[PDB]
């Protein structure tokens, strides 16, 4: 197979791993983590709530 | 024909008396507030559109 064959197979290849990347971090979206450590005040919404 | 009426010197009696003694006891305080629910979900729409049923 050619290099160029080879170069644009492994830039479709990045390409893909840079997507699911994106979907990975939206996943961790969706469990929201604590951004500094300290204490914690009750929560103002609970569960069943839409959140945008 | 006067010079009587000599004034008892009172004793002055009626005092109940209690004693006070250490006695160990809880402290409360009364405050105020409101109540509320365990958990409350108000539904909101998802999507677009129109009510049907």
């Amino acid at each position: 197979v050619s290099k160029q064959q080879y170069a644009d197979a492994n830039a479709a290849y990045l390409q893909s791993k840079a997507a699911v990347e994106q979907a990975r971090i939206n996943l961790r979206y969706t469990k929201v983590l604590s951004p500094i450590s300290g204490r914690i005040g009750r929560s103002a919404v609970t569960e069943g709530a839409l959140v945008t | 024909c006067g010079k009587s009426e000599a004034p008892p010197p009172a004793q002055t009696p009626e005092v109940g008396i209690v004693t006070l003694e250490a006695q160990t006891v809880t402290l409360n305080t009364e405050l105020p507030g409101r109540t509320n629910a365990f958990r409350i979900a108000e539904v909101r729409p998802q999507v677009n559109g129109i009510i049907l049923k």
